[PDB]
Formats: structure tokens, sequence, C-alpha cells
């Protein structure tokens, strides 16, 4: 489920 | 297309990473190989070049790792390590720019005492303390990344150091203008007023343009996450990272490349390699 | 009477000029045209010596071709080991305005001085192991421009008061005064047999002095401005001088005439230092363009250059054996070439 | 060897004029700045005129402006001085002097002590 | 005319320099050339001396 | 067995390099000044109110200054002038007012300023003996400097109360004569800081301090493309 994305705080949760 | 997240070709990240890597490495080599370039100011420029190299490398690495994994447990540890490296390196870059400017303010306003203050021992202590604090803060800010305290502390540190940098350069500009006014009033007599204004424009404008959108993103990430317009603004995270890496590629040209000795050393190194 | 004495002096000058013309059957350039050129000389820096902070004014090789003494404007002499680049001594000076230094042929003493008009002689070999001042020589009223060592008990100095002198080191008294120059004396050179020496001065002239008699034996003219460097030929029958007119000239002590001119259209800077190689075939000179040109001493062609300085070159010297050339400049670095 | 030999001196009545000369030898004349200096019978040497290598820029002491002029001829190696409307105050020995180095604009040539590039001088009695 | 004291010394020095048995230039030039040729093979700055002998590297 | 000698040499460097580092710090924190002046200059007073060379040291507000006064050297300056080409500043003291001593001073300043080795050295210029100039003028300049006849007081002149306008004009005329030379030849690499001082004045000690500060500040401002 968990994925890796550029940088951090890409999408608000 | 604001709702969809903006996708930036990995190639762009790997290109900016390699080019800025090359330039930062050249800047570090030119300083290490020229014994004349051993004043505190060049140690601070070296620290900046190192932080920029770290930003370009790790981020680039993250891009390659993501691309390779997508073309094909470990993911969590890899993501946590790379992100702690990126956060630490960004903090080091900001602190290095503040040190450079802070160093300069000292010379202009402590011309006679300057050498009894910025002794090489103290420069080494300051740089090591800055790097240790930036590394520790990057680690804590990634381990607890799912907390408002970390984003709040990141925007506070950015805007405090932006205000400090702008204040220091404005004060130095005002002193230069006072000297211009006294120099011009002589019986025997762009312009200095334009050269100074352009220098401030480039030095502050590049910093603000290449950094601030990311911290505006974080501001919206706390303030208005679900707002229809802030979501559209946040869709450009992948562009704000490019602007930050573009500061890693640009900054050597407005500090390291203004000195004549570093230029001479660059040109000799370039022709050798 | 003054006008008649002046006329007599002019008559003697004309007689000397005609006496010299009578011997001018051919120039050097008409003889060495049948000698193959040395070709291109490409020296490379082997070692760099660091430690001085201020511009370096003087350097001198010892007789073992292994140690160097150098003096900067900080007020410090450094003894270096050219082989291992390690330092041996770092002697603080009473005053920082040092213009010349010399290494004794025995390796026992180091002399230096400058604007204080005092020649300080340091004993490098003491029972305590500490470097101490053994003598301070004073009498000169102008700045001290050059010092040379004849023996452990005899030193030759020159100063900005237009007078050269021979000093007895142990007694501390001046024993011989060499007068006749009207401008500052810039550089001294000793004969291989240390019986004669030559003194260049800010008169566009040089004089051949008899060390033992106190008499000036010959006066050489030819330069258009102040003479900055002088150096005896290895044989001992000629010397080379450099001046502010950007020309270097070779003079012959046996014909009392100028023998060769070394110049180039693109050189408009003076010659800070002049030195010869062991065979006398190469002439090296430092300029104000932050470089050094190597000239073919028998042809007046340029053989090559030594580039690696970013400020005025201040001194140049060659080892007694001939294995290396060392230079110093206002960049506070010394470099050795090969 | 370099020489400077002054000429064109003499004695004149107040209000008269002289044309002085100076022949140079032993150096390239066109590469040096040239000056005129005077020795007062009871005063130390004083600078009078300074002409650049090209003749494009000429400086005079304030006391001689509008009365004295200088020129040079690089094809003849000759330096002149036109001395007009002379007064008793201009009695002095005049010397022609050369700047110590070529291709420069800094000169130290009025030294009390024997200067190497100075001529013998000519007496201008008024 | 006090300065005659210095002029006289100049005259005496010129007389001493006038009485010099000057050598012909072509002979001295030939001697310097012969000297240079005799020791040309011995001069480390002209001769491409091997690196194994050169103590500086 | 030769390694014992090599080890010994390494130890010597360690002792020497550490001392050089200590000495290097002392060197960079010390401000060197060259003091020159006219034969009639009150150079002695310049020293009192603050062999071939004399040295005076000062500590002004915890800043170490080292002033060198040229001793019994020959009047030919063209060779030792080159040595003082890295001092913080040259202090040139000229007395206002028998030869035309002012023209000699102006002649000397022009030669110094345009020296190929002194292009980056600033000059602090002290005009001394103001009361002798004032008395001579009020009791002549046009006979030496004819253009004075057409000189007017600068609009930014700030004379002290009680000064005779003819004296203030003479002071600014002389100052401007030096400044025209400085301005015409200078290319922003060095500046002249002329001052009008009294033969006896202890304030001169702070005038040098403040000028040295400004010289360094503008040097760095030049470096950082701000000035
Ligand atoms: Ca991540």
């Amino acid at each position: 489920s968990y994925s890796l994305e550029h940088x951090r705080w890409g999408k608000p949760v | 297309g604001c709702y969809e997240q903006l996708f930036v070709s990995p190639e762009v990240f790997v290109t900016l990473g390699v080019i800025s890597l090359l330039e930062n490495i050249l800047v570090i080599v030119a300083i290490a190989k020229n014994k004349n370039l051993h004043s505190p100011m060049y140690f601070f420029i070296c620290s900046l070049a190192v932080a920029d190299m770290l930003v370009s490398v790790s981020n680039g690495s993250e891009t390659i790792v993501i691309t390779l994994l997508n073309s094909t447990s470990f993911t969590v540890n890899i993501d946590n390590v790379i992100d702690s490296v990126i956060c630490s390196s960004l903090l080091a870059s900001i602190c290095s720019l503040l040190s450079i400017a802070v160093d300069r303010y000292f010379t202009i306003f402590y011309a006679l005492q300057y050498h009894n203050i910025m002794t090489v021992k103290r420069v080494g202590i300051i740089i090591s303390c800055i790097w240790a604090a930036c590394t520790v803060s990057g680690i804590l800010f990634i381990i607890y990344s799912d907390s408002s305290a970390v984003i709040i502390c990141l925007i506070t540190m950015f805007f405090t150091m932006l205000a400090l940098m702008a204040s220091l350069y404005v004060h130095m500009f005002l002193m230069a203008r006072l000297h211009i006014k006294r120099i011009a009033v002589l019986p025997g007599t762009q312009g200095a007023n334009m050269k100074g204004a352009i220098t401030l424009t480039i030095l502050i404008g590049v910093f603000v343009v290449c950094w601030a959108p990311f911290f505006l993103h974080l501001i919206f990430y706390i303030s208005c996450p679900q707002n229809p317009y802030c979501v559209c603004f946040m869709s450009h995270f992948n562009l704000y990272l490019i602007l930050i890496m573009c500061n890693s590629i640009i900054d050597p040209l407005i500090y390291a490349l203004r000195s004549q000795e570093l230029r001479k050393t660059f040109k000799e190194i370039i022709c050798c390699y | 009477e003054l006008d008649q004495l002046r006329q007599e002096a002019e008559q003697l000058k004309n007689q000397i000029r005609d006496a010299r013309k009578a011997c001018a059957d051919a120039t050097l350039s008409q003889i060495t045209n049948n000698i193959d050129p040395v070709g291109r000389i490409q020296m490379r820096t082997r070692r760099t010596l660091r430690g001085h902070l201020a511009k370096i004014y003087a350097m001198h090789w010892g007789t073992d071709s292994r140690l160097l003494v150098s003096a900067s404007q900080d007020g410090k002499l450094i003894i270096w080991d050219s082989y291992t680049t390690n330092k041996v001594h770092a002697i603080p000076l009473r005053s920082s305005w040092v213009m010349t230094c010399a290494y004794a042929p025995s390796g026992n003493y180091v002399a230096c001085g400058g604007l204080d008009n005092i020649c300080s002689i340091y004993n490098l070999k003491t029972r305590e192991g500490n470097v101490r001042v053994s003598r301070e020589l004073a009498g000169h009223t102008g700045y001290l421009s050059c010092c040379r060592f004849l023996d452990d008990n005899q030193i030759v100095t020159s100063s900005g008061d237009t007078t050269c002198a021979l000093w007895d080191i142990e007694t501390g008294q001046q024993t011989t005064t060499f007068t006749g120059h009207t401008g500052d004396v810039m550089s001294l050179s000793l004969a291989p047999d240390t019986r004669l020496f030559v003194s260049g001065a800010c008169d566009a002239s040089a004089k051949l002095w008899d060390v033992r008699e106190g008499m000036c034996r010959q006066t050489f003219t030819g330069h258009e401005s102040d003479i900055n460097a002088i150096c005896f030929f290895p044989n001992g029958n000629a010397f080379a001088t450099g001046s502010d007119d950007a020309t270097c000239r070779l003079f012959d002590l046996r014909a009392d005439q100028e023998l060769m001119t070394y110049s180039h259209d693109n050189i408009i800077c003076g010659i800070t230092s002049v030195s010869f190689s062991k065979s006398g075939r190469l002439l090296l000179a430092g300029y104000d363009d932050f470089n050094c040109n190597v000239w073919d001493a028998l042809k007046a062609d340029r053989a090559g250059v030594l580039a690696g300085h970013d400020n005025r070159v201040s001194c140049l010297g060659v080892t007694d054996d001939g294995m290396a050339v060392a230079t110093g400049s206002w960049d506070s670095f010394l470099k050795i070439w090969n | 060897q370099v020489q400077l030999q002054e000429s064109g001196g003499g004695l004149v009545q107040p209000g008269g004029s002289l044309r002085l000369s100076c022949a140079a030898s032993g150096f390239t004349f066109s590469n040096y700045k040239m000056n005129w200096v005077r020795q007062a019978p009871g005063k130390g040497l004083e600078w009078v005129s300074d002409i650049s290598q090209s003749g494009a820029s000429i400086s005079y002491t304030g006391s001689v402006k509008g009365r004295f002029t200088i020129s040079r001829d690089n094809a003849k190696n000759t330096l002149y001085l036109q001395m007009n409307s002379l007064k008793p105050e201009d009695t002095a020995v005049y010397y022609c002097a050369r700047c110590p180095a070529p291709f420069t604009r800094d000169c130290f040539d009025v030294t009390s002590t024997t200067y190497a590039y100075r001529g013998q001088g000519t007496q201008v009695t008024v | 005319t006090a300065s005659i004291a210095q002029a006289r010394k100049l005259v005496e020095q010129l007389k001493m320099e006038a009485n010099i048995d000057r050598i012909k230039v072509s002979k001295a030039a030939a001697d310097l050339m012969a000297y240079c040729e005799a020791h040309a093979k011995e001069d480390p700055l002209l001769t491409p001396v091997p690196a194994s002998e050169n103590p500086f590297r | 067995d030769q390694r014992n000698e090599e080890k010994a040499q390494r130890e010597a460097n360690k002792k020497i390099e550490k001392q050089l580092q200590k000495d290097k710090q002392v060197y960079r924190a010390t401000h060197r000044l060259l003091l020159l002046g006219a034969g009639e200059s009150g150079k002695n007073t310049i020293v009192k109110q603050m062999s071939g060379i004399f040295e005076t040291k000062f500590q002004v507000d915890k800043v170490n200054f080292h002033m060198f006064d040229v001793g019994a050297q020959r009047d030919e300056r063209r060779k030792w002038i080159q040595c003082f080409n890295d001092v913080t500043a040259i202090i040139f003291v000229v007395a206002s007012s028998q030869t035309n001593r002012l023209q000699a001073a102006l002649k000397l300043f022009d030669s110094i300023w345009n020296n190929k080795w002194l292009r980056d050295t600033s000059v602090i210029l002290f005009l001394n003996k103001q009361d002798l100039l004032a008395e001579k003028v009020l009791a002549k300049i046009e006979d030496y400097f004819p253009e004075f006849a057409r000189y007017t007081t600068p609009e930014d002149a700030t004379p002290e109360p009680g000064e005779d306008p003819r004296v203030t004009r003479a002071k600014y005329f002389i100052r401007d004569e030096f400044l025209r030379i400085s301005t015409a030849s200078g290319d922003g690499r060095h500046y002249c800081y002329p001052h009008f001082t009294c033969a006896v004045d202890t304030e001169n000690i702070r005038r040098v301090f403040n000028d040295c500060r400004d010289i360094i500040q503008r040097m760095h401002l030049r470096q950082y493309e701000l000035l």
C-alpha cells in the first residue's frame, strides 16, 4: 500500500 | 488539471543533479587546490557547495531509485534514509547561505577586528556545529514527519533566515550608498548605485524565487490542505523541487564565481580536465 | 678651473671611447651564428615552498645545493630543505623591512638586512641549538641592498648611500669602503675566486672592484636606466646585468666593452634578477610580468619561459651543481624548476 | 652611457626672451618624460616644466604659466624651452632632466643629491 | 669652485681607466664560446638528465 | 637507520608550522602605516601627538597599528617606495605656506599616486600649520598658483567659526589641488582622505583610525560588488 514519492509532504493527509 | 499531481520527467531531475554535481565538485576542487583561497569566506563557500552537491545527489538518487523500482520492507527504509539526507542537506544549504552573508556583514561592520573574530579555529567550529545541527534536525524532521510540529519548525527556520539575510544585505547596501555619497562629492568629479542595486536584486531574488514556493507549499499543507485553490497550488510540488535544485545549480555563479582567484582556478582546472 | 677639469674629463672619456672602438672588430652575434641553438627549454615546477606571509625579497642557495634561505617582509627568514620541502629554521627579525639575505659558504651563518641600515649575522650552529644574532654591522647610512659572503670572517655589503663596503665580521668594524657611484647600489656579485667583485647601481652603470686593494678597476656603461640585477659568468671574465629599460646586457671584463644585448619588442618591464647556468650557456631573468625568461647567452634568442607566479618576481637563483633553479615572488611562494 | 647637454643660455634685459635647448644621447628619447628644473642662486632646485613622451600633455609651475613654453622633437632628440617676458626673479641655472624609467608617469628628479639623469645646466641671468 | 674637489677625483679615476691594455673583442668572444662548449655536456639545465638521477623527483 | 633523521625533520616542521600559524594571525590583525612628509612637515608632532627607519606602535580601541617613519634614507625615494606597497595606508603630511614647497609636495604626491606598485594603497593626507597659511594669506597664492584668482569656496565647505573667508578659500584651494590629482588618476582602487589639522592636535589619532576603517570597508564593498 505504502509508496515512495519525490521529497515529502507531497499530498496532505 | 490542478487536482492531478504534476508529473515531471525523471530525466530532468537526473540532468539537473549531474550538472550541479559537476559544478559543485569543480568549486570544491578549485578551493582545495588553491592555497590562496583559504580565508573564512571560502570555507563558507565550500560548505555551501557541499550542501548543494548533497541536495542534487540524494534527490537525483531518489529519482533513479523510484524509476527503477517502478520499472521492475526495503522501500520504507530507503525512503526514510533518502528523505533524512535531503532534509538535512536542505537545512545545511540554508544555514550556509546565512553564514556567508553573516560572515560578510562582519567584515563590512568589523573591518579592524574581523581577523580577531573569524579565526580559522572558529570557522571550523562553526561549520562543524552547523552541519551537525542540520543533520540531527533532518533526521528528527523525517522520523516524525507525520506531525505539524516539523512543518511549523521548517517554515519558521526558513522565514527567520530569509529575514536575517535580507536585513544584513540591505544594511550593507545602505553603508555602500553612504560611501557613494561621500565619494561623489569631490572637486575633481550603470554606476555604483546601479551595480549595488543589481547585486541586491540578484542575491535576494534568486534566494526567494528558488526557495519560497516550497515553503509556501508547506504553509498551505498546514493551513488550507482541502481548499480547492490550495490543492491546485500544491499540485506543483514536483516543480518546487526543481526550483530548489536550480538554486543548487545557480548559487555557485553568484558567490564562488565572483572572485577573480576562483575564476582563474576554474579555468585552469577546466583546461586540465 | 672647474670648466677646464670638466673638459679634461670629457677628453679622457673620448679617449676611452676611441680605445674601445679600436677593439670592436666584430660582435658576438657574428661568431655564434655557426653554433647550433639550444632549442626549446621546457622546465617544470617540481616543488613549492609555503610559509611566508609577506612578499619574499631574497633567496640564496647554499654550497651543498640542498638548503635555501629566504626572507619575507614579515620579519622572518626561513631555512628550507629543497629535497624534502621541510623547514629547518624560522628566524624572527628585529625589523620586518628586510631587502637582502645571504647564506654563508660554510653553512654556519646567515646574513640579512634592509631599511634599518644594519647587516645582522645569525649563527645557525650553536651549542644550545638556538639561532642567535652574532653580529650587527652598522655604518651604512642608506638602506642595505645586498650582502655577499667571502668567508666566515669577511662579508661584502652594499647600501643606498652609493657606497659598498667590506666588513670584518668578528671585530664588527668596517675595513674597506668602495666609493664612486652616484645612485643607489642595487646588486653585488663575487668572482669565482673572490678576488674581484662587480657592483651595479642606479646610474645605468656597473663597476669592477678589486676586493683586496679597495680600488675600482673598471667602469662599465650601456644601460639606459637603473640597474637592478648583476651576475658573474661562470668563467669569471664576463657579467650580465639587467635594468629598468627592459634590456639585459652581457659585458666583458677583459675588453671593457658591452658584448651582447638581450631584448624583445614585447618586453617593457624591468629585470628583477639575473642568473647563469653552470655551463654559462643559459641566462635566466625574472621580470615584472610575473614570469622568467631563459635566454641563450651566446645567441640572444629566447630559449624558454618559467611561468607560475601571480605577482612580481623578486628573486632567482641556481644551485652550485646546476640541478635546479629556484625563484621567489611577491606571492609569498618559492618554486623550484627542473 | 647617457648624456644631457643644455644650450641657448646667456644674459638678457628684463622683458626679453631666450630659447634654450638640450641635446640627449645614449637612450631612446621618445620613451621618456622630460623636465626642466632650476637651481636658484640661494635656493634649492625647483621643478619648472614636465612634458610627456608624446608631447600631448604639458605641465608648468604656476609661476611660469603664460610666460614659458616647452616642446620636444623626437626625431632630433631635442628638448626646448621658450622663456618670454623674463623678470629678475627668473635668474637661475636651468637643467634638463629625464625621468628614471621608460613607459611610466612617476618621476623623482629634483633630488638635492646627485641625480644620475640630469645635465650640467645653463645660467640664465636677467 | 669648491666642487672641483669632486671633479678632480673623477679625472684621476678616468686616467686610471684610460691606461688599460684592452683585449680584442673577437678573442674574448671566442674564449667564452669555447668555455661554454667545453662544459655543455655537464650542465644539468641544458642536458636532459634522467629522472632517476634528478633528486627533486 | 636513516629514518631517524627523517623523523627528526618532521618533528621540526611541526614545531615551526604551529609557530607560523600563531605568527600569521598576529600579522593579519596588525595594520601597517607608512609616514611620509615635507622637509618642513611637522612629522615629529604627527608622531608625538599620536637609523634608517623607526617604528611606533599604537593600540586604538583594541586595534593594533604599526607606523613606520622613514629615517636617515637618501632623498631618492623611487627604490624603497616599492617596498611599502602593502601597507594599509600612506600618511602624507604637507605644511602650507624659500622654494615653492607646496609645488614640491604636489609634485611628489603626483609621482606617488601614479606609481605602478602603489595603485591599491590609499593615502591619508594631513595639511598642517593652518595658522601660518592663515597669517600669510590675511597679511600671495596667485604668484604661485594663478588659477587661485578665480577660485571660489566650495558650496559644501564647512569652515570653523571665526575663520577669514580668504583663509578658507586658500585651504580649500590647496585641498582641491591635491584632490584633482587623486580624482583624475584614481580608478576606484584607492582614495585620498585629506584633512585640515593644527600643528598640535590629539584628535589626529582618531582621524587615522576612522580613515583606516573606511578604507577597509570600501575595499570589501568593492569585493562584494556593492560599491
Ligand atoms: Ca520521499
